[PDB]
RNA sequence: GGCGAGCCCGAGGGGCUCUCGCUUCUGGCGCCAAGCGCCCGCCCGGCCGGGCGCGACCCGCUCCGGGGACAGUGCCAGGU
RNA sequence: CUGUUUAAUUAAAACAAAGCAUCGCGAAGGCCCGCGGCGGGUGUUGACGCGAUGUGAUUUCUGCCCAGUGCUCUGAAUGU
RNA sequence: AGCGCCGUUCCGAAGGGACGGGCGAUGGCCUCCGUUGCCCUCGGCCGAUCGAAAGGGAGUCGGGUUCAGAUCCCCGAAUC
């Protein structure tokens, strides 16, 4: 039949991010030598907003060792931070709300957030606004850190990537409901085109495995499986439970 | 004189002595381009056969393809 | 003495801007620098045959040098004093119209099927095999056939300087069949080290496998762990 | 030689100059749109009449491959008059036409009358 | 390398065993070298304009890290 | 609730909607496109995110059943 | 298999430019200047190129003129 709406998202021709307004990429400083082997002062010029993102964008100016240049980059703002504000990167950095360094100098439990998964990658983990996570297990042999994801996962990273030291600003950002259509509809025109939202039962046959009948009735098992076929993931995905939860997580 | 030996050679191409060699000529030819030139052939001998004779004209591509 | 002051620079981290150093080992090499590199890197590496480990086993300069004068004058004449004596002795023959005024020209011989036809039948007295070779399955034959037919045979660095007297770009092979009287006694003494050098010890090079060898950043690794080993230990 | 930055790029090598052994063609193509083919029709209508009086200006139909200086240059080189300004249209039939506007010294009425319009 | 610490022997000193460091109140500035030691054509033991090294340690065989005989790729076979 | 919909027979009690929830995914990943490449969309993105779903503001509520069909987890402990 | 397809910085030796200095040659009034060749030194392009008659984009306005032109043609007055 006709290709349903869950595989057009890889064709990309409307489905694509609303990328034009948008300021940047937020990375941190790709890793040199002062960033290993000491820090380096750099200053933070203002703080914008990058559209689609609830977290604020911080444009943090740097001087670069080698040639006479001032380098521009661009940070996630982290919680507390404000403009003119010396923001220190590097190895032996001093542990302040705002300053990047990586995990094997910070004590356990140390809240951070903008952390990498490998190092060197300019920061993957921990980016949504107001999330963090939390630093433990370290090991002088075989150079591992336990890190506490913001799913509650834990995860044993590398002890040479890098943080920036705090959460990120913006938090309690699901705390207001968006109230109406409108709202909606602009923070989805400004993410990008994610909201066409039919039922897949209220919708035809031919176009979802769900819909059809004279009443508006699923019909199948909802729990479909991991190994389905693409268009047949419809609904719950290789759900290993359903209904009302009980307990916190119950997943080692 | 040589190339019945250069033959002999190449014909039980799985011992310990040709296997290095091949093994680093497939690195070096899987690390290049997929179309090129060699400005000399690496197996004269079959090259000679199928007929290629040193002089100026005759002109050796190497190439890559993907098996399947 | 009036002013002349010093101005020092600190160049730490933090400071003042890095001076304009070597950086040798860290400019983005292109993609045929990179392979040869890495090539000469990956034979370093892995274990060679024992059959082409007998190259970077060579010769001594000393004694290449002294194979190189007896071999200056064993020349192969060019094309400017070959068609110089062809027109020579032909001038000759038509003045004094003689029949033979040449009775023996002596000249080594060049190229891997020659000298392979001369030590499958005997006529080389001593053999030059060259080094640089890059497909090595042209030359991997000629040490255990110049042994089983008992031709002493010498292994030497560089094709450029066996081409250059023979008149080429690349001569891979030298061949001394004929000698001089004057010569007999030299070639006789090189051909004696050569025996002792390469014919004596072929049982030897035969059995031994080349390369192995790891870059030194893991063999410093490998004696730190065999430092704390030891300090465990003591 | 001490290679300070990190990028290695091509070195400048020598362009050789380029000089044939044999020409290509054995001959320069002659000028086609000479003096005698760039202007080619004098206007004789009611306006293009009127404009020699009231305008002490020429009117021309010429090639739609020349321009203002060409139109300048064959009308200095051909009726040995001096020009101001040479006004182009497209003629919506195919062709150019000039507005050739003449010096103060000169006069419109008598070079019409010596070229026969 | 001591303007530094260390654990001991211990008279000066020894380095069994180890850490690198020369930027943390400030919305400033920082590049195209100062100095030193040599080498040249010039003014009788003077003056102009240049080149090299130290400043900026030496060597090495991967640009540096993270995986790594796994993942993937090609073919065959069984499920769905 | 405002909005949208069968242009050329329907304007709705239909669709959408904020809210309520559920499931998959920590990037060698989830959902997909592609005949092909470690090619692409999400991704200038990182669980307050992305993708797929049921219901449809607020108040009060979310009864009982895994027998069946699904989904998921586990032990080469054991049949095929 | 293939007309070709993917991709726009990814796996690229992807700048032919220029200040200053030195050496050589030529030309012009060899007074004094201008070119050409070589050497030293400098030089992120976010990558050729296209893409708006409503986006960005320096600078013209007044009067008169024909049966049909108008900030365009004539006069006068300005600017890049
Ligand atoms: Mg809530
Ligand atoms: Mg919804
Ligand atoms: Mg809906
Ligand atoms: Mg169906
Ligand atoms: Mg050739
Ligand atoms: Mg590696
Ligand atoms: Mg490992
Ligand atoms: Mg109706
Ligand atoms: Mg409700
Ligand atoms: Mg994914
Ligand atoms: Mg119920
Ligand atoms: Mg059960
Ligand atoms: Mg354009
Ligand atoms: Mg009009
Ligand atoms: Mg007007």
């Amino acid at each position: 039949g006709r290709v349903i709406r869950g595989q057009r998202k890889g064709a990309g021709s409307v489905f694509r991010a609303h990328v034009k307004h948008r300021k940047g990429a937020a990375r941190l400083r790709a890793v040199d030598f002062a960033e290993r082997h000491g820090y380096i002062k750099g200053i933070v010029k203002d703080i914008i907003h990058d559209p689609g993102r609830g977290a604020p964008l911080a444009k943090v100016v740097f001087r670069d060792p080698y040639r006479f240049k001032k380098r521009t980059e661009l940070f996630i703002a982290a919680e507390g931070i404000h403009t003119g504000q010396f923001v220190y990167c590097g190895k032996k950095a001093q542990l302040n709300i705002g300053n990047v360094l990586p995990v094997g100098t910070m004590p356990e439990g140390t809240i951070v957030c903008c952390l990498e998964e490998k190092p060197g990658d300019r920061g993957k983990l921990a980016r949504a606004s107001g999330n963090y996570a939390t630093v433990i297990s370290h090991n002088p042999e075989t150079k591992k850190t336990r890190v506490k994801l913001p799913s509650g996962s834990k995860k044993v990273i590398s002890s040479a990537n890098r943080a920036v030291v705090g959460v990120v600003a913006g938090g309690g950002r699901i705390d207001k409901p968006i109230l109406k259509a409108g709202r909606a509809y602009h923070k989805y025109k400004a993410k990008r085109n994610c909201w066409p939202r039919v039922r897949g039962v209220a919708m035809n046959p031919v176009e979802h495995p769900f819909g059809g009948g004279n009443h508006q009735h699923i019909g199948k098992p909802s729990t479909i499986r991991r190994d389905a076929p693409a268009g047949r993931k419809v609904g719950l995905i290789a759900a290993r439970r359903t209904g009302r939860l009980r307990g916190t997580k119950t997943v080692q | 004189g040589a190339y019945k030996y250069i033959q002999e050679l190449w014909r039980k191409k799985q011992s310990d002595v040709m296997r290095f060699l091949l093994r680093v000529r497939c690195w070096q030819y899987r690390q290049l381009s997929a179309l090129h030139r060699a400005p000399r052939p690496t197996r004269p001998d079959k090259a000679r056969r199928l007929g290629y004779k040193a002089k100026q004209g005759y002109v050796i591509y190497r190439i890559r393809v993907r098996r399947g | 003495n009036p002013l002349f002051e010093k101005r020092p620079k600190n160049f730490g981290i933090g400071q003042d801007i890095q001076p304009k150093r070597d950086l040798t080992r860290f400019v983005k090499w292109p993609r045929y620098i990179r392979l040869q590199r890495q090539r000469a890197i990956l034979y370093k590496r892995l274990k060679v045959p024992p059959a082409i480990n007998q190259f970077t086993q060579a010769l001594d300069r000393q004694t290449a040098t002294q194979l190189l004068k007896l071999a200056h004058k064993y020349r192969p004449e060019t094309k400017q004093e070959k068609k110089q004596r062809l027109l020579a002795r032909a001038e000759k023959k038509a003045a004094g119209k003689g029949d033979v005024p040449t009775k023996r020209p002596p000249v080594l011989r060049a190229g891997v099927n020659t000298v392979t036809t001369l030590v499958e039948n005997k006529k080389a007295q001593l053999v030059v095999i060259a080094h640089d070779v890059d497909p090595i399955e042209l030359v991997v034959f000629l040490p255990a056939l110049c042994r089983k037919m008992g031709v002493p045979y010498c292994i030497i660095k560089g094709k450029a300087r066996l081409g250059r007297l023979v008149h080429r770009k690349t001569c891979t092979t030298v061949a001394f069949t004929q000698v001089n009287s004057e010569d007999k006694g030299a070639l006789a003494k090189l051909v004696e080290a050569i025996r002792t050098n390469y014919n004596d010890r072929y049982d030897e090079i035969r059995r031994h496998w080349g390369g192995n060898v790891l870059g030194p950043k893991s063999v410093a690794r490998i004696a730190k762990l065999e430092k704390a080993k030891a300090k465990e230990l003591a | 030689k001490i290679r300070t930055s990190p990028t290695f790029r091509r070195p400048k090598t020598l362009r050789l100059r380029r000089q044939p052994k044999y020409p290509r063609k054995s001959a320069p193509r002659r000028n086609k749109l000479d003096h005698y083919a760039i202007i080619k029709f004098p206007l004789t209508t009611e306006s293009a009449m009127k404009k020699i009086e009231d305008n002490n200006t020429l009117v021309f139909i010429v090639d739609v491959k020349a321009n203002k200086h060409q139109i300048k240059q064959a009308v200095k080189k051909l009726y040995d008059i001096d020009v101001a300004k040479v006004n182009t249209l497209i003629r919506p039939d195919g062709e150019k036409k000039a507005y050739v506007r003449l010096a103060p010294d000169y006069d419109a009425l008598d070079v019409a009358n010596k070229i026969g319009i």
